[PDB]
């Protein structure tokens, strides 16, 4: 054992000692710490060289072209690049952007820029299983449409949206489609070859890489284009200036070598964990499960508890290190659901990993069970719930 | 970021449960304050002719909130019916040494004892 | 000894084996991995105390306030925050912008990109010796200037602009004074508390911290303010969103830490080698020093050589690990200061570091000696100059 | 990212130096061609009735500038004035293995050996 047991991976992910060993190569006076632009001698090659090779493995991982791979210093970096670049670009088409209610800050938060800057952007409510509505979709789509932004998995409560089916419609219409598969990547399979993907972003740090660095996939055929937010130098084909992250890359390069070959066995791994530890709080009275168990990542588990007030379970769950629907603001991906202030801020995030035991499993299992029925006593709503 | 005697009363709460609202013995008075959305019910029997027998209460909120109704039971205990009248939120939040934010946690503490008297003197009649 | 021996110190420098063996206890899962975002349970706290601790060492090393600090990827990206952020903030007050035409690309490519967003920029010309004329300054700025950027030490000349009197002037007229002290951290001594700058970028990998991490000094009283060109849930005080790198800014708190100490003695040593190599070379026929000897960086020392193409030079210097005037482009720097073509071309940056050494030095201007009398001996223009 | 061949010329250049542009024996051309802004001057100074017997260069540019007409003047020894007048610098870029962008440096060193054939032949007169 070993307390409080991480539960909450979704945060952030412990970097895999493969991929940390071989940053260290990469930096002191010893190692390869040149820098790649430097291309007049040996010391910015050997950097340049290992650039390549890094930027191969991330992109064989994902079916694309390495070419189409250009660095940021993570996810969120990436969602602002890729809709902000774009919607630059391609403005004189439309102003139009589509996008889902429940999608990261990154990309909220970037769309509410846009909109203060001239856009207009249409935030799609999900339905109650967090699945977003194909056909709500495409009424929302116009001919001044340009951009359209779904994320693979979701980072609050793990669904699945079919993004296969959404990049079909786009390339029908002609819309720049892109994907937040930051929570996806490693987990669930990416195929940018079959994928009608424009645009996806992928950090490192959520399947065991260092924290930031990230890449943003731009596709090469058809060429989509975007407008760089980051100048001094026009590098990353002159996407994205600035110095690149040498044993930072490396560190992402090795852990997506390392996920193409594990993701396999691993993924199915922690479903059965999921699993069971939805099978060991599910007969719990009054328990709401947030996603869909059938359709969603098989690593995030998020559920809400009715008749307990959010704080007082976090702090229950002492033992556990989790996250929740609690910020002076509820989960609003929870809130888009159709859950209410209250239900919603009572929500536990579960997201399960490398490490992760059925031993520690258990243990959630029971002190969820002991906490819940606890809390409950002491709640005087649920004594008015429980007679009439 | 909770202080030890919230801590304490948090995870062992004195005086959970609830009195028969027709005791005669019994003034209830159930207040919550949506601004947050808790909810705490306090509740007394008068030990006849004054002083305070017993008090109980139930809760939902922060474990602040908890702590703060836990412990204004066990003040009450003992106490009169005025001399819990008087207690003031402040004083409360002073011993469980609450933070700016989870002062709303008092002010709540303090209208429910005050409402449990007050319906108590309601029904006599 | 050890070829080619590394005098490109300006271009990157070796994570020091302080700043890396504390980074790696902020990685693997049983080092401190946490989120610092994560504001529910120890692991994110954790991390949390480790970052703060970091954001002072910064600060410290500066005379700022650590909530004056903002985290960023590196210096292009405090760079481009810097002067987008202000210039969008500010734009209602005018949109007038002044700066140097040898600042670094981070800078300038952001003015390019501004001027094209509807903004008007005064790109300066400095004096032969790369010095920034004050007067010539002055003249330029209007009551519709809003920001002025000039960077303290220069990236390819190292001279050193007098940052303390441009900062007076601009404080006078109210204008934003923003500078790329990207060269100059840990170098030359910076104390915020004097000084009357506004913004400040400074990055870690140029004093032997990691690269993909900077930091942003945005001024606390008088206040000074700029719009968040990265979103995504409002961090580092709503100037840059993003999960924060703790590892890379433990590593950034370290090296400023280490700079802290060692940059007095260190500084006046790199002076001493800058000096004998300067002095090895100055008595070859046709070279020319730019920058200032007397005012300017201690470690950097750019030379020009006439007669001889830039690019057999650097061939000549096989064994040297340099940069020069070379890039279908001269250095815009070199040739801003009034050099032609040629002899921008064929210039070379000699940058010192931690590990330089007397015996190096004196092998690079016998390298130097021989290499350019070498040269000469095949140059037809050597020749016409040689006689009439 | 130069070949071995360039290394060799470049770091071993064979023929350096000038002849005596009155020799009557030699025909001297110093081309050079702003683009890049190179210039090298080769001449030659030939066996009376057709036959080169030796040719000297001075350049400056790049290596491959320098291997380029280092090579030319080792290939012109031994030539006739036509055999070398049909040297071509697409043959001379194939030897050296050049990269489309130090292309420019083969028909450069064309331009050197032809323009001092055409000196010598102007010269007599
Ligand atoms: C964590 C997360 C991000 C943020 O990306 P960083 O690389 O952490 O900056 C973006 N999108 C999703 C879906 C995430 O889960
Ligand atoms: C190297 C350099 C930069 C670039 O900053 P990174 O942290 O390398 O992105 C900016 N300004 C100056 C003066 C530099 O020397």
């Amino acid at each position: 054992m070993k307390l409080p047991i991480y539960l909450d991976y979704s945060a952030t992910t412990p970097v895999d000692p493969r991929v940390a060993e071989k940053m260290m190569q990469f930096m002191t006076m010893d190692g390869t710490f040149g820098n790649p632009a430097s291309r007049s001698h040996r010391f910015g090659w050997q950097a340049e060289e290992a650039v390549d090779i890094a930027r191969n493995q991330i992109a064989d991982l994902v079916g694309a072209d390495p070419r189409e791979i250009v660095f940021t210093s993570g996810a969120t970096e990436s969602d602002n690049l890729a809709i902000k670049g774009a919607a630059n670009f391609y403005q004189k088409k439309g102003k139009h952007i589509i996008t889902s209610k429940t999608e990261h800050k990154a990309v909220l938060d970037t769309c509410r820029q846009l909109e203060r800057e001239g856009f207009e952007v249409t935030y799609l409510a999900p339905q109650r299983n967090g699945i977003i509505d194909l056909k709500e979709l495409e009424a929302a789509m116009r001919d001044d449409t340009i951009l359209v932004s779904i994320m693979h998995v979701n980072n609050e409560i793990g669904v699945v949206q079919d993004i296969a089916a959404i990049g079909e419609m786009c390339r029908a219409r002609g819309i720049i489609y892109h994907v937040d598969a930051t929570q996806s990547v490693g987990k669930l399979p990416i195929d940018l070859s079959q994928l009608k993907v424009d645009l996806m972003s992928f950090s490192g740090h959520k399947i065991y890489g260092p924290k930031g660095i990230g890449a943003l996939y731009v596709r090469r055929k058809p060429r989509v284009r975007i407008e760089a937010q980051m100048h001094g130098g026009g590098h990353e084909r002159g996407m994205r200036s600035g110095t690149l992250p040498v044993h930072q890359i490396v560190g992402m390069g090795e852990a997506y070598r390392i996920a193409k070959e594990e993701m396999a066995t691993e993924m199915e791994r922690l479903r059965g964990l999921r699993n069971r530890l939805w099978n060991g709080i599910k007969d719990i009275e009054e328990v709401y499960l947030n996603g869909d168990l059938e359709h969603g990542a098989p690593n995030i588990l998020n559920v809400s508890f009715n008749y307990v007030e959010g704080e007082s379970l976090i702090m229950a769950l002492k033992d556990l290190a989790v996250s929740s629907g609690s910020a002076l603001e509820p989960s609003y991906v929870l809130r888009a659901l159709g859950l209410n202030d209250e239900l919603a801020h009572s929500s536990i995030r579960f997201s399960l990993g490398r490490f992760t035991t059925e031993e520690e499993i258990d243990y959630t299992i029971e002190l969820v069970r002991k906490s819940i029925g606890r809390l409950r006593d002491l709640s005087p709503l649920w004594e008015m719930y429980k007679q009439g | 970021a909770y202080s030890e005697k919230v801590i304490d009363h948090y995870e062992n709460p004195r005086n959970v449960g609830s009195f028969d609202n027709n005791d005669e013995n019994v003034g209830s008075g159930m207040v919550g304050a949506p601004a947050c959305g808790d909810v705490m019910k306090l509740q007394i029997k008068v030990n006849d002719e004054g002083i305070i027998e017993d008090a109980r209460f139930k809760t939902y909120g922060c474990g602040s909130a908890i702590a703060s109704s836990s412990l204004v039971t066990e003040w009450v205990k003992g106490k009169s019916l005025d001399e819990a009248q008087a207690i003031k939120n402040t004083d409360i939040a002073e011993e469980l040494e609450l933070p700016p934010v989870k002062i709303h946690c008092s002010i709540l503490a303090e209208d429910a004892i005050k409402a449990a008297i007050a319906d108590y003197k309601s029904k006599r009649e």
